[PDB]
């Protein structure tokens, strides 16, 4: 119909107009690395982890935000995109705290897994790291903001899904911090979901703290009975 | 056809009140040729104005150098339902750059008439001039000139005997260099933080308040009406091919007479310095380095500075770029590593923090640079630093990351022996 | 390098949501004009000017002023907090009567801008980031101020003082202490960034209307 | 410690398709419940909608 | 002629000059366009 | 380097080194380690159960 033809690593695929490079790669079975992009949130484009090379184009594009065009050949495993991923992961890990043994997101961390899958295996950062003070947003979400990577997923969720405008960024540059700027509890019927959407151990479940590791647990798929939504 | 550039006659300059020696108000501006035949220009149509800008060869004076007729024609699409706006970039954040301040405080009516002419060309309903927050008296001068223009009927209701309605608004920033980036400027006008937004969409599609928008530099807008009045060919006669016109130049640093001057485009750097800035302190042999186009552009040493022209293409072939034409000169009695490190510290203090490469990597560059000045590092790291800069450039949302990466690359490329000697001296002194 | 100003607010006897702040009637008139400048349906665009106006009425921005701006413009308070903490011209802490800003960026640093810094320190007996005991002056270091040609320079309360030497800055300081306001601009009689003795352009009288107009216009 | 008496508490088998799993369970005499695969539905994403002239999709921060 | 500097008018500018000029100009403006709603949050 | 009887150590302050990361439990080839943890009365990340079955351990 109105579908346009694009190529993922040379393989043809027909997509609707306005489809992003990330979604075209999804239609082929390739998952592009991501930190700030979420399917149910608005597009941000901050983390630059989704950078990918288009054939015969000197500059990489952000796959999560850039609509694909007819005739484009997306090179997901190209050298340029691999080097872009390695550099972005280096920048993300430069100031990250060495908290994995005490971080509750240890065995289920997108930062850890994408570092092992797409980053380098060593560091060349010879400086001191930044440390920020923790905020208190209630008895449900435990906050350790030194682990924050500034993806702004929580802010977008709070504004759009939960309809609460309490979360924001204060400051500028390296010391730009996610929070409320005042002592304020983030209270809503959907507040705990920001734990799941947070890719790192910056936001964790307070009642769940230090009780288990994700590899020990057995998963049972069931139904909630606390209301009539099911 | 012409080969030698750099002798611009007095009667041929655009900004003839550059030094404020004449009345900056309406009466003096009309005496000097402003607001002449503006009704005729407006009635000649937007397509004619766009063609005049195209054959003029005018390139973006903000620093990128994009052809201005092309952007203003991008805006020339038919109506959609949304209002159309012109945005004038008066942020002027680049270190070494002060030209917009002088053309705003001393010749505001050229800017206002250029706003009207450009808005007519692109079908805009109004113009927003985003003036730097620190330019308080300059902003007040602009507002007084706009008051005069409204009182005389030159802008506003029908704006002439034309039938075209056009408003000019002035909005003030609050201490943010990043708000000179056009999308970050649009974000700041809308009341949010000065964080650049991704492209596409371009401002001609989605801009201020979600409406079609063109962001243009003060100098481009202010020279457009003279281009319309005198002709595109007259403007195109100056400079080389693809480098047309006359450009304002700022000379600062280790010169005898730092000053702002208007001169032909493709002037030699040495000629410009020796003619208008009084020469480099201690004579030409005392020159060490020059940053030719503001802090963003990489520096070049004396050997290339000897016979280099001042335009986009020639300065690109020297691996620098013309930028904003802000010449900053340094003699051999200054610490080049310290100066570059100060520029990197400025960039660290000015990044908005939105995207990880700029935020993290510019902080990392700042820390590495501070150590480099001391010489506390090792020789192997220099290459490391070069790699880090490469990672930043081309991977960020906006060009502030590129503008922080390039000075480091220039310093490495042209003064690696100085860094190595400083490291060796530190190692000897500390054992 | 390191900033030194925190980006979290903790309540305080002289800084808390009950701190009394309000706009004067004429400031309300100015606010209504500012809001009228923007298209209907986009009132958040007035956050930056109105907030600035509050500072001009108060000298700095308490949390109560931020809340008042947010409720006047009907925007969430967190948005105003983000604006207040993003832009560096907003004072979220009380500041002296004369806020002295010294540019120390590379073009100004080349023309000996640290000598003027140390002259101001010695004259006022304060370090870079503090305030005098009488709450009359506040030193601070800033980035490029857009007057690189007239370096070294300072900014005091919307005024630019250019082409400075330590003697000139001392006379500016003690003239401010006397009670009157020194005139803005460059010193050494250079008159807004021409060559000091060159005069290498704009010497002939400027041409009149329609000097070089093309045919058909 | 945690004690069990059923030998199949840790037995999990992997199959390419649902039909393979049904065939294995049927030939092995086990009664089964099959759940259909859940697939995320395709979503319309537009970065330009973040800055809207007149829609509610306009964001207050980014 | 050129010997005299003619930009001394900013020597007596007050803390409210810009905003007062804005208030003066507020009567010269064209009516603003509307998006159709009072706010994006409406 | 000799491997003998297991022991749990502490810092010179007397505070125990174990912070209940469960890496030893995950890596144990014989599944000889059993760990349970919770926040301590001072909010510290510590174990409430740390068992080693020495008749399953392969040392
Ligand atoms: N005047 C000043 O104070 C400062 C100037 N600069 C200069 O700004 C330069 C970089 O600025 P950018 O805007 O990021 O460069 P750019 O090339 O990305 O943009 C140039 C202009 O052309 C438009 N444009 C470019 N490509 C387009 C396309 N394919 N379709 C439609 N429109 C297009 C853009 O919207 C923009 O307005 C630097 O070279 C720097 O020297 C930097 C800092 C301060
Ligand atoms: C970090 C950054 C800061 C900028 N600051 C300014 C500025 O202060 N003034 C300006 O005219 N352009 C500035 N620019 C470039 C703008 O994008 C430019 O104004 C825009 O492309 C339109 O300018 P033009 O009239 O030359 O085409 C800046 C760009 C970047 C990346
Ligand atoms: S957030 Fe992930 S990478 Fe960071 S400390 Fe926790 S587990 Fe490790
Ligand atoms: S707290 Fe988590 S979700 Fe929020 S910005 Fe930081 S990393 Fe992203
Ligand atoms: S490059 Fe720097 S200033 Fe530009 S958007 Fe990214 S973080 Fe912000
Ligand atoms: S759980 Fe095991 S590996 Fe982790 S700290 Fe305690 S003893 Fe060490
Ligand atoms: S996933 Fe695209 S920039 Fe973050
Ligand atoms: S470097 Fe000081 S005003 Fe620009
Ligand atoms: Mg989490």
């Amino acid at each position: 119909s109105n579908l346009i033809e694009v190529f993922v690593d040379g393989q043809s695929v027909m997509v609707e107009p306005g489809t992003t490079v990330l979604q075209a790669c999804e239609k082929v079975g390739m998952q592009i690395p991501r930190f700030c992009y979420h399917e149910r949130l608005s597009v941000a484009g901050n983390c630059r982890m989704c950078l990918v090379e288009i054939e015969k184009a000197p500059k990489v594009v952000a796959a999560c935000a850039m609509p694909v065009m007819k005739g484009w050949n997306i090179l997901t495993n190209s050298e340029k995109s691999k080097k872009a991923r390695e550099g972005v992961m280096e920048f993300l890990l430069a100031n990250h705290p060495l908290d994995c043994p005490i971080c509750d997101q240890g065995g289920e961390c997108d930062l850890q897994d994408q570092s092992m899958m797409f980053g380098s295996d060593r560091s060349r950062f010879l400086e001191g790291k930044r440390a920020v003070e923790d905020k208190n947003i209630g008895p449900l979400v435990k906050t350790i903001m030194t682990r924050c990577i500034q993806c702004t997923r929580c802010i977008r969720f709070a504004s759009e899904i939960a309809g609460v405008d309490d979360l924001g960024t204060t400051g500028r540059g390296n010391d730009m911090q996610v929070g409320t700027y005042i002592e304020k509890m983030f209270m809503s019927e959907l507040s705990g979901n920001i734990i799941d959407i947070c890719p790192v151990g910056a936001l964790t479940s307070k009642p769940y703290a230090f009780t288990a590791r994700p590899w020990e647990t057995r998963k049972t798929e069931s139904i909630d009975v606390m209301d009539a939504v099911g | 056809k012409k080969t030698s550039f750099g002798s611009l006659k007095d009667e041929d300059r655009i900004f003839t009140n550059l030094y404020g020696r004449h009345d900056w108000r309406l009466k003096g501006a009309q005496s000097r040729g402003d607001w002449y035949k503006t009704k005729e220009i407006l009635l000649k149509g937007p397509d004619w104005i766009l063609g005049e800008v195209k054959t003029s060869g005018l390139r973006g004076r903000g620093g990128a150098g994009f052809p201005t007729g092309l952007k203003w024609s991008f805006m020339n699409k038919p109506s959609d339902g949304r209002p159309k706006y012109l945005v004038v970039n008066a942020d002027e954040g680049e270190p070494g750059t002060c030209k917009d301040r002088e053309i705003i405080r001393h010749d505001p009516h050229k800017l206002v008439e250029g706003c009207l002419v450009g808005g007519r060309a692109m079908g805009a309903r109004a113009a927003y001039i985003y003036i730097r927050g620190e330019f308080y008296n300059e902003a007040s001068n602009l507002q007084v000139a706009i008051r005069e223009a409204y009182e005389a009927g030159l802008i506003g209701k029908n704006a002439c005997g034309s039938g075209y309605d056009f408003d000019v608004f002035v909005v003030r920033g609050a201490g943010a260099y990043i708000c000179g980036e056009e999308t970050a400027l649009i974000e700041s006008i809308e009341g949010k933080q000065g964080k650049p937004r991704l492209k596409p969409p371009f401002p001609a599609d989605v801009g201020v308040f979600g409406c079609p928008t063109t962001v243009a530099n003060v100098e481009t807008v202010a020279v457009s009406p003279t281009i319309c009045r005198r002709g595109g060919a007259w403007f195109a006669s100056f400079g080389r091919e693809r480098n047309s016109g006359t450009k304002l130049f700022n000379i600062s640093g280790h010169v005898n007479h730092p000053c702002t001057v208007e001169e032909e485009m493709s002037v030699p750097l040495k000629e410009l310095i020796e003619k208008h800035a009084g020469g480099v302190i201690g004579g030409w042999d005392n020159l060490l380095a020059v940053i030719p186009g503001g802090s963003s552009t990489p520096l070049i040493p004396k050997s290339v500075c000897e016979t280099v022209l001042m335009d986009f293409d020639a300065l690109v072939q020297a691996q620098t770029g013309l930028g904003t034409a802000a010449v900053i000169v340094m003699d051999r009695s200054t610490d080049i590593v310290k100066a570059i490190a100060r520029l990197i510290e400025f960039y660290k203090h000015e990044s908005c923090g939105q995207c990880t490469p700029c935020r993290e990597g510019v902080d990392w560059m700042n820390k590495v640079m501070a150590r480099f000045v001391k010489g506390d590092a090792r020789p192997a790291e220099i290459d490391s630093l070069w790699e880090i800069s490469k990672q930043i450039e081309g991977h960020t949302i906006c060009a502030l990351g590129d503008g922080a990466a390039w000075p480091v690359q220039g310093l490495i490329r042209h003064f690696r022996p100085e860094l190595e000697e400083r490291m060796q001296q530190f190692a000897l002194q500390h054992q | 390098g390191a900033g030194g100003a925190l980006f979290v607010h903790r309540d305080t006897p002289e800084n808390n949501p009950d701190t009394p702040f309000d706009f004067t009637p004429e400031n309300y008139k100015r606010i209504e004009a500012i809001v009228k400048n923007y298209p209907e349906g986009h009132k958040a665009a007035a956050v930056l000017p109105v907030l600035d106006l509050a500072q001009r009425q108060n000298g700095w921005l308490p949390i109560s002023a931020m809340n008042k701006v947010a409720e006047i413009l009907q925007v969430p308070p967190m948005r105003v907090y983000e604006v207040a903490t993003f832009y560096t011209m907003y004072n979220r802490k009380p500041v002296g009567k004369y806020h002295i800003q010294v540019c120390t960026t590379t073009p100004c640093m080349l023309r000996n801008s640290d000598s003027i810094l140390e002259a101001i320190q010695k004259k006022l007996g304060i370090k870079v980031g503090e305030t005098t005991p009488d709450k009359l002056f506040t030193l601070i270091e800033v980035e490029c101020l857009g007057a690189c040609v007239n370096a070294p320079m300072v900014q005091i309360n919307d005024n630019y003082y250019e082409d400075l030497t330590p003697k000139d800055i001392e006379e500016i300081i003690d003239e401010l202490k006397a009670g009157k306001i020194p005139k803005p601009g460059p010193r050494s009689g250079r008159f807004s960034c021409e060559p000091a003795g060159g005069l290498t352009s704009l010497t002939e009288p400027p041409k009149g209307p329609g000097f070089g107009v093309q045919a058909g216009l | 410690w945690s004690s069990t008496a059923d030998p199949l508490s840790n037995l999990v088998l992997t199959f390419s398709t649902k039909e393979d799993a049904v065939a294995f369970a049927e030939k092995n005499g086990w009664s089964f419940d099959v759940e259909e695969r859940k697939v995320p539905k395709p979503k319309s994403k537009s970065y330009g909608a973040n800055f809207s002239w007149n829609k509610r999709t306009r964001v207050s921060t980014k | 002629d050129n010997s005299t500097y003619r930009n001394l008018q900013h020597h007596e500018y007050s803390t409210y000059t810009f905003l007062d000029l804005n208030v003066e100009l507020s009567k010269f403006r064209m009516p603003q366009p509307s998006s159709g709603r009072q706010s994006p949050r409406h | 380097r000799f491997r003998g009887e297991h022991a749990l150590r502490r810092y010179p302050s007397g505070e125990e080194r174990c912070i209940a990361c469960k890496l030893c439990e995950a890596v144990c080839p014989a599944q000889a380690i059993t760990i349970e943890a919770e926040p301590r009365a001072d909010g510290s990340r510590r174990t409430t159960r740390y068992d080693i079955d020495m008749t399953k351990c392969i040392y």
